[PDB]
């Protein structure tokens, strides 16, 4: 019952810590049977060369799972992309730290792929809490041209179809145009006037700009913006106002990591118990088999249920991703972030702080401006 | 489009709607001069009214 | 200028190699013809691809590769799009691994497969039922990545329909294994004609659950989409019979017409970019790795692949990169487990029929039925007249039913051709009145043999004769 | 037409019969035994309704 386990990270630092963790966990609560070794990888820029390593010391190791972190420079994208393929040949799990992209949320492109972060589509029933705690009908979407973007809005349109609800226009943008000057003034000739922003920085950033210059940060209007889009050059040039959502626990490397290796190793302990073990070949040459295992990995991961950890509980939902994460109301007072409200599952969880509107305003507004103007 | 001057039967109600209800209407004329139903154009599988 | 094709053992090695040599050579004379590199591994590996990109691009810069392949994997076209996107190297996909079309590729990316996607088998599948009358709709799903987005356009597309089909809803099946909520679920369960988009594992019990509540009888109807129907020659003796599937085999496109194809398609671009663009396209100074900033310094292929003409037919691809007319055959299993053509669809995004009605029968039960009542019926008399069908995108009027006619070709070619007609009439209505009333399904037959018929040399003929027979 | 059970202890036959089983009011003529058991498998097709 001698295992090996690989693991992708950043440093040298974070590699050594890591392996004292997994060590400690393997000498904590869950011991007095046959322990697992450790081996760690660096996120190498070179592809073919941290592949053929990839292959060689994992591959070659007994490896059931994949310990994929963040990479260790934000500004670069660096999806782990190769890695999942890799590990699909075998429907080897893996178990991402921070990859927020929708992308890999779709189980048909990546066949394993498992994550402790809810991807950006989960906004969408912290979005339906506050249309529903404010009593908002009357609602437009901003959704850019991409995967992500059509999978944020899918979700949005299913989650309001259920109480017969539907935005009266859903705009489109793209990944680097910079005149939405039509497209802002569509959305101003509507009777809604409450905005949601879900696209990229830049994109946010510009169509801002657009509408402080068209008035649109005036009285009487509503915006709610993304996770991804208040940070960067957007706190910079968006004015106090300005609601937002934040993430608690979204960035714990050493906490996530824990609890993730915690989770993989009481599962591999109870599904040892199994009548046989698929092992994978010594080398990634050669060989073109498929996992027996592979689904019971991926049921005992999707049944599994842990309460103990660093956050209140630990599930995966039918994308495997987390389930019912803590959500922290954002809002920007006086150019500062200001937290007026934590829902933990998506609950009406206030906080005594008066949460402030553009223009000055001190009341919820509402969105029924008919004008009188019927053609 | 050349300013016109239409009136007749409805135009009395809607002027009653306009004073019991605060109301600014604009009227205008239908193109093909037809009430509307479905039809059929290129690409026949297609619903929309004209 | 320089084209690549790989496959695994499934030949003699040096007479595809000549053939694919001379492939290009009989006709298409361009400045720069391209050559064909034509190796054969067994081995399908990720560092053993990256060693065939590097000795492509050492190669005299081989600028696109044809991909082959035996095995039916899916995540080998998954792990092939991310070394398209990076190698900047355009990929066909051909029969095998890759052949399926599922996973979306990065628009950055350069893949272009030769399968067909789900949308247009739902649209085949429309058309298929619209042949057969089959008004009444049952869909039954289960959680799987993409079906929400494929029910959302299947009941867009038949909504915006003027046929006017039913609106049942969709019984989709909450979790595998149920032992308990599936006949709870059971109570919606009532239809004629059920659409199972499901998966293949989980296919044998749900159709091991319809033989136990017997839905294997004549009138029912099953359809199972292509990914269930992979392989044509593993077949579960829970299929039951006259079930109808669509998908795409090399029963009418060897393996040589879409290599064939692939390299016409190739040179067409080729020519295309030639025509607008002076540049010889370069691959880059590293095979694999990320030590320099990516660019492309050079314009793709996507808008030069839009217009493609060869051999005469238009093998163009769309946006997402499906072809604009797949072959997408229809195959209905047989009586002993087999599975033969009944149509076509390559005809111009057309249906084609072979105009076989009776092929289904219960081989999960025993249980005979006899409820198909074929009825004769004239057309001079003024109680029934036949009306052809208005070529307005719709069968026929909506009060009446179906009536199949013979035509013969010449006036010595004797041959008729089943042409769909609706016959309406005073007859018609008392048809509809007895089907309603003794609720049993009844079919229709005009008379071609002459006239009702007359007792000559002790043989009747027309309606009379063909009673008798 | 009658629906009469063939014999008792039947986990395959009872769901060949139960395409007969289609209507609103259902006269039980059996015994107390077996009562148990038919009023089961009523409740797993759900015949408890209003
Ligand atoms: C565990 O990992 C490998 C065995 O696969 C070995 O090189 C290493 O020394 C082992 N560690 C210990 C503490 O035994
Ligand atoms: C954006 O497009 C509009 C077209 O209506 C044009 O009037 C305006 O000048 C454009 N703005 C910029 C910055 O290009
Ligand atoms: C915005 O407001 C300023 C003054 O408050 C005014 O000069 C400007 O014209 C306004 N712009 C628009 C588009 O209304
Ligand atoms: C995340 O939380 C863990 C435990 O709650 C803590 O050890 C770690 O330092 C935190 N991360 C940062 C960046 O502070
Ligand atoms: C989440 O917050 C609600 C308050 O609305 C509380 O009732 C519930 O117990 C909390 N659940 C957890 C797991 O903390
Ligand atoms: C709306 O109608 C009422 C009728 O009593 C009138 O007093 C009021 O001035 C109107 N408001 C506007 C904006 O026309
Ligand atoms: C490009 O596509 C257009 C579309 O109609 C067609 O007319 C033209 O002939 C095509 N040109 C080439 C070189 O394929
Ligand atoms: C009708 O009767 C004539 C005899 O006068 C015969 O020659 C002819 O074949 C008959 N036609 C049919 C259709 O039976």
């Amino acid at each position: 019952k001698i295992v090996n386990i690989g693991a992708v990270l950043s440093t040298r630092k974070h590699e050594q810590m890591f392996r004292e963790a997994v060590n400690q966990a393997n000498k904590r609560h869950g011991s007095w049977k046959i322990q697992l070794n450790a081996t760690s990888v660096t996120h190498k820029p070179n592809a073919i060369q941290m592949a053929l390593s990839v292959c060689e010391d994992l591959i070659s190791s007994q490896v059931y799972a994949i310990l994929v972190s963040h990479p260790p420079t934000p500004n670069d994208h660096f999806t782990p992309t190769p890695v999942s393929y890799t590990a699909g040949f075998y429907r080897i799990p893996v178990l991402g730290l921070t990859t927020r992209m929708s992308i890999y949320s779709d189980k048909s492109i990546h066949l394993s792929f498992l994550r402790t972060v809810p991807p950006y589509s989960h906004q969408s029933s912290v979005w339906f809490e506050m249309m529903r705690v404010y009593s908002w009908n009357h609602i437009i979407l901003l959704v850019s041209d991409d995967h992500e973007g059509r999978a944020a809005q899918k979700r949005l349109e299913t989650l309001l179809e259920e109480r017969e609800s539907k935005a009266e226009k859903v705009l489109q943008f793209d990944p680097g145009t910079k005149n939405v000057t039509a497209l802002l003034m569509e959305a101003k000739e509507l009777e809604a006037r409450v905005i949601i922003l879900s696209a990229s920085e830049d994109d946010a950033a510009t169509v801002y700009r657009a509408a402080a210059m068209l008035n649109m940060t005036g009285s009487g209007y509503v915006w709610l913006v993304g996770e991804r889009e208040i940070s960067g050059n957007a706190l910079r040039y968006a004015p106090d106002g300005i609601l937002g959502l934040q993430l608690i626990n979204g960035k714990n490397e050493s906490a996530h990591i824990s609890d993730a290796v915690g989770v993989v190793a009481q599962a591999v302990h109870e599904l040892l118990e199994k009548e046989n073990i698929t092992d994978p070949p010594r080398g990634c040459v050669g060989n073109t088999n498929i996992w027996k295992t592979g689904p019971l990995f991926k049921r005992v991961l999707m049944s599994s249920k842990y309460a103990d950890g660093v956050t209140g509980r630990v599930e995966f939902n039918e994308d495997g991703d987390r389930k019912f994460a803590n959500y922290s109301i954002m809002n920007l007072q006086n150019r500062k972030l200001v937290q007026v409200g934590i829902y933990n599952g998506t609950h009406v969880i206030p906080n005594d702080r008066k949460i402030i509107w553009p223009g000055g305003e001190t009341e919820k507004p509402r969105g029924y401006q008919m004008s009188t103007r019927l053609k | 489009t050349v300013p016109q001057c239409c009136y007749g039967f409805c135009i009395d109600l809607l002027i009653k709607l306009a004073r019991t209800m605060n109301f600014t209407y604009e009227v205008h004329l239908v193109a093909d001069g037809k009430f509307g139903t479905q039809e059929r154009v290129n690409n026949s599988n297609k619903k929309e009214w004209n | 200028l320089n084209i690549a094709v790989m496959l695994g053992h499934s030949h003699d090695v040096t007479e595809r190699e000549l053939r694919t040599l001379w492939g290009p050579e009989q006709a298409a004379g361009l400045p720069l013809d391209v050559n064909v590199v034509a190796l054969l591994m067994n081995r399908t590996d990720p560092k053993s691809l990256i060693t065939h990109v590097c000795d492509l691009m050492s190669g005299a810069r081989i600028h696109g590769l044809v991909f082959g392949d035996d095995t039916d994997q899916e995540a080998v076209a998954q792990m092939l799009d991310f070394i398209s996107s990076h190698t900047f190297v355009p990929i066909l996909g051909i029969h095998g691994g890759a052949s399926m079309i599922m996973a979306d590729k990065d628009p950055t990316s350069t893949f272009f497969q030769f399968g067909a996607s789900i949308q247009q088998q739902a649209t085949v599948m429309l058309k298929i039922m619209q042949d057969y009358d089959w008004h009444v709709f049952s869909l039954v799903t289960t959680i799987f990545p993409g079906y929400r987005e494929f029910i959302s356009f299947v009941k867009t597309t038949v909504d915006n329909s003027f046929v006017g089909w039913d609106m049942q809803n969709v019984i989709t099946l909450d979790t595998s294994f149920e032992d308990a909520k599936t006949q709870v679920q059971l109570k919606k369960i009532h239809s004629s004609v059920i659409l199972l988009y499901c998966s293949k594992d989980e296919a044998v019990l749900i159709l091991s659950e319809a033989r136990s509540l017997g839905l294997t009888g004549y009138d029912f109807f099953w359809i199972v989409p292509s990914l269930v129907s992979g392989n044509t020659e593993l077949i579960p003796k829970e299929f039951p019979s006259g079930l109808i599937s669509v998908s795409y085999d090399d029963w009418d496109y060897s393996l040589e017409a879409r290599v064939r194809d692939g390299i016409g398609i190739l040179t067409t671009a080729a020519s295309s970019m030639l025509e607008k663009f002076s540049y010889i396209p370069e691959a880059k100074a590293s095979c694999y790795g990320q030590m320099e900033r990516p660019e492309v310094p050079m314009h793709t292929l996507h808008p030069f692949m839009v217009n493609v003409t060869w051999d005469g037919k238009d093998l163009s691809f769309t946006e997402e990169g499906y072809q604009v007319h797949p072959r997408l055959v229809v195959i209905v299993l047989n009586k002993d487990r087999e599975w033969e053509k009944v149509g076509k669809w390559e005809n111009h995004t057309l249906s084609l029929r072979h105009a076989v009605w009776p092929r289904y029968k219960s081989f999960s039960d025993c249980e005979p039925d006899d409820n198909h009542l074929s009825i004769v019926t004239l057309e001079e008399a003024p109680f029934v007249i036949v009306e052809d069908i208005d070529p307005l995108t719709e069968t026929c009027v909506r009060n009446t039913v179906p009536c199949r006619k013979f035509v013969k070709i010449n006036n010595s070619t004797n041959e008729g051709m089943n042409v769909k007609k609706c016959c309406k009439g005073f007859c018609i209505d008392i048809l509809k009145k007895l089907s309603r009333t003794v609720k049993f399904t009844y079919d229709l037959y005009l008379v071609t043999n002459g006239k009702h018929g007359k007792k000559v040399n002790n043989v009747w003929n027309g309606m009379i004769g063909e009673v008798v027979y």
